[PDB]
């Protein structure tokens, strides 16, 4: 089998800079390489093919390159809609038709931002089915290192919430993020005070959001 | 315009059989061949099998040989992986493309999420995050659903901008919960109705939840 | 050290050795295709015959096949047999 | 029977093989002579590097003395030692014009 | 006007040296090569030794090797063969020949004769063969004289004519013994003086004995 | 070692007959072979060289021929100086510059011609040392088959008297003869009459020529 090894695993880089991304063959290829975009939850893109010649419709900062074995994409002026994962790929037959590497997730940075946080208490439909969920929301900020941290009646809590972060935007290059306390009808109508307090490089005093029932 | 169209994907007991279908548009499917590729849920892309319909040609990847077969259908315009035997492993998003020159693929389906598992089918509850009181948020929880995906949009798509859905979680019982919320104006509000359009396809279960503020 | 004349001359007397033949040479109607790999090992009737009067041409031929890939650049590839011609046996002949 | 793919392509990949080569193409210049052997077997660069756009040229070469017999016509022969480059490493480049 | 010429042969005993010299006249020696070839009696052409002055290129025969050397004076435009550690096999005629194109020899020289053997030198004696009583024939007896060659002419050269010198005899005593006879017409006796001239090189004999009708 | 076989091995044709002679080569030789013709006691003269073409002052019925391996000596018109031994010859050196075939006594066949016989006494100086020679001498006869037989006093005689037969003549195609009866001088001087009995295809009646001391 023929192995390509994509250096580096992840990479975030600013807004105009040069990016540079190498993918080392174990033996001889040829020119016979091809380099993909994957965004989030869409399929690969081909940016270019026979290791230097580009695609036709992907614009020209993307650029391919060869050294007798090691391959590399380099990206000359990056930009917000670049986020995406960049997979190498060998072909020339010679067990197998084709090859991939283990991707490259580059990312943006950007200017500190801070979230704009909401909270949102459980729907009076979901009380009738025995569950109830609150949702702490933290919208368009950068960067992802954020910490949620929940208050029922000023108790912290514990592996009863869950986080789930946006993919980076691709014209701002921000995050939102929810954290989502869940628990019994019973045990929520025991409690009067519901918070999260939100923590970030962002704003300077850790922002409290609540609601009472 | 070229285009390749995936179907057949969804939840499979281990042992069992599914079959793939890619169905092309825009190019003639007998003067050119296809490939099927996989990638697994964080993992990267693999090979899985190809076939050149003019020249009845067709290879399989080692992990895969003897168990799957590639297909197609000219007069369709169609190509077909069938696969037996299907294991844990075997749990990927499928896709396939066609064939640039020398090797490479220029055109990619938007591909199917194949998810072998013994687990049993959940459609969703759905119960609505409604706003509070300059910018209001709301939103959809789809919660305890199995197996994925599930996709959401608000307004029957006549609304994007703000516009978030999280990932799928997955929970201590085995079955997956998301939210999708939106940033709207506070004004807008009782004027603007916002209902979100929840479709869970491996259980047939569409859900239009009208989002409003609760009384008070 | 040095290789003597009867090794030399019994060496390079007319008779069948590998040659790498290019597959366009032997298929020129075949053009459609890129072949990989572009040449093959065959046996051909190589060597001297020690006359300007004389060539060396085979009388023994045969048939060898051999896998190739065959791509066809915007539509697909594949393994196809080729079948190439051999040499077994030559002789000295009148040019 | 059948010969694999990866038989061919290994056997058929720019390496130094034995080749027939004539001394005359060798030796243009010594024209008065008829050699006996009139070519000799030397290891020379062949093979295909499987690129229209790349040819299979020689990095390490070496010296092979051989003796051949040298006649020159109403005159004499004799057994000289006749020396002819040979190829031990090949590679593939670009091809240069 | 080309000529090749030799010189050396004679009798040696076993183990012995002898050397052949091979004399060029009417070409360029140095831009040219000879060939010795050897012929044993009765018995066919044998390669002995090759050479080729300006290259200073020269070659031996298996039965050879080792024991002769060929060498070539050009300021003399001569060849030679030096032949040592002789054995019986080795006794034939020597004939040194020049080349030819790409092989083969056009000039040849008279050839002299090497012949090895241990046995002693003797000079033959001479006795006249003399005619009695239209056609009358007289001869000269050459008896008892070794090793090889004898010599015979009549008058010095002046007569050929009705002439026949008889191949030599081997005797048991291991001695050579030959007849020399001649036709003439028998008026011309008397008148006509028949002196026959026998010649043997390697004993330094030169005889001209005188054959007349004896008295009665 | 390359082996030229010539056949036949020896041969008689007439005056004006067409003579083939074959030479066999063991491996192809190309067309490297000269064709020689050695007279009695005389050097060999070159004829044909490559296998065909031929030397300069050579009669043209002396003519070359092959076919791929088998070499032809033609002589077209043979004539009674063309009595000779005849060699083919092949060159191309490979370890041995060239090797010769065995040979082709060459003959005429001519008319019946019968011997003039004569016989010699011993020498009044020969019987001072102590032998006595006869000699009976045969003359310019065909063919080669005689018989010479010796008679002292009417007695036969064994092995004490050698022939010497001359080599075909050029001219007129015959041979001649010597006997040689060798005696002790004592052995001599004890009997009277001396005689050889001439015995030939050629006369009719045995013709015997004798003489008394």
């Amino acid at each position: 089998d023929i192995q390509m090894t994509q250096s580096p695993s992840s990479l975030s880089a600013s807004v105009g800079d040069r990016v540079t991304i190498t993918c080392r063959a174990s033996q001889s290829v040829s020119s016979a390489v091809a380099w993909y975009q994957q965004k989030p939850g869409k399929a690969p893109k081909l940016l270019i093919y026979s290791a230097s010649s580009l695609y036709s419709g992907v614009p020209s900062r993307f650029s391919g390159s060869r050294s007798g074995t090691d391959f590399t994409l380099t990206i000359s002026s990056l930009q917000p809609e670049d986020f995406a994962t960049y997979y190498c790929q060998q072909y020339s037959y010679y067990y197998y038709p084709f090859t991939f590497g283990q991707g490259t997730k580059v990312e943006i940075k950007r200017t500190v931002a801070a979230p704009s946080v909401f909270i949102f208490p459980p729907s009076d439909e979901q009380l009738k089915s025995g569950t109830a969920s609150v949702v702490c929301l933290l919208n368009n900020f950068y960067p992802r290192e954020a910490k949620v941290q929940w208050k029922v009646d000023n108790a912290l809590q514990s592996g009863n919430s869950q986080e789930s972060v946006t993919e980076q935007d691709s014209k701002d290059s921000t995050y939102s993020l929810s954290s989502t306390l869940t628990l019994s009808k019973a045990d929520y109508e025991k409690h009067k005070v519901y918070a999260c307090e939100v923590t970030h490089q962002g704003l300077s005093s850790p922002v409290t959001k609540s609601f009472n029932r | 315009e070229v285009q390749l169209v995936e179907s057949g994907g969804g939840l499979v007991q281990p042992g069992g059989s599914l079959r793939l279908s890619c169905a092309a548009s825009g190019f003639n499917f007998s003067s050119s061949s296809i490939h099927w590729v996989r990638q697994a849920p964080g993992k990267g892309l693999e090979w899985v099998a190809y076939i050149y319909p003019s020249y009845s040609y067709t290879s399989y990847a080692d992990s895969v040989k003897g168990r799957f077969t590639i297909s197609a259908d000219t007069s369709k315009n169609t190509a077909y992986l069938q696969m037996n035997s299907l294991r844990a492993e075997d749990t990927a998003v499928y896709y396939c493309a066609r064939y640039y020159g020398t090797g490479a693929m220029d055109y990619w389906g938007q591909g199917t999420l194949v998810t072998v598992s013994s687990a049993s089918t959940k459609g969703p509850s759905v119960f609505p995050l409604a706003p509070s009181s300059g910018t209001a948020a709301l939103g959809c929880l789809v919660k305890d659903y199995f197996p994925e995906p599930v996709t959401v949009s608000w307004n029957s798509g006549a609304l994007t901008s703000g516009v978030h859905t999280f990932p799928a979680v997955l929970q201590s019982s085995g079955l997956y919960s998301l939210s999708s919320v939106v940033t709207v104006p506070s004004s807008s509000l009782g004027t603007q109705t916002y209902i979100c359009n929840v479709n869970h396809k491996p259980s047939n279960t569409k859900v239009d939840k009208k989002v409003e503020p609760k009384s008070c | 050290e040095v290789v003597k004349f009867m090794d030399v001359y019994q060496r390079s007397y007319c008779h069948p050795i590998e040659t790498l033949v290019d597959i366009f040479q032997e298929y020129p109607d075949e053009i459609e295709y890129i072949f990989k790999p572009s040449c093959v090992p065959l046996m051909r009737c190589g060597g001297c015959c020690n006359d300007e009067g004389l060539e060396c041409v085979p009388t023994e031929e045969s048939n060898i096949t051999m896998q190739i890939m065959r791509i066809k650049p915007h539509q697909g590839q594949h393994i196809g047999e080729m079948s190439f011609l051999q040499h077994n046996k030559c002789e000295c002949r009148p040019k």
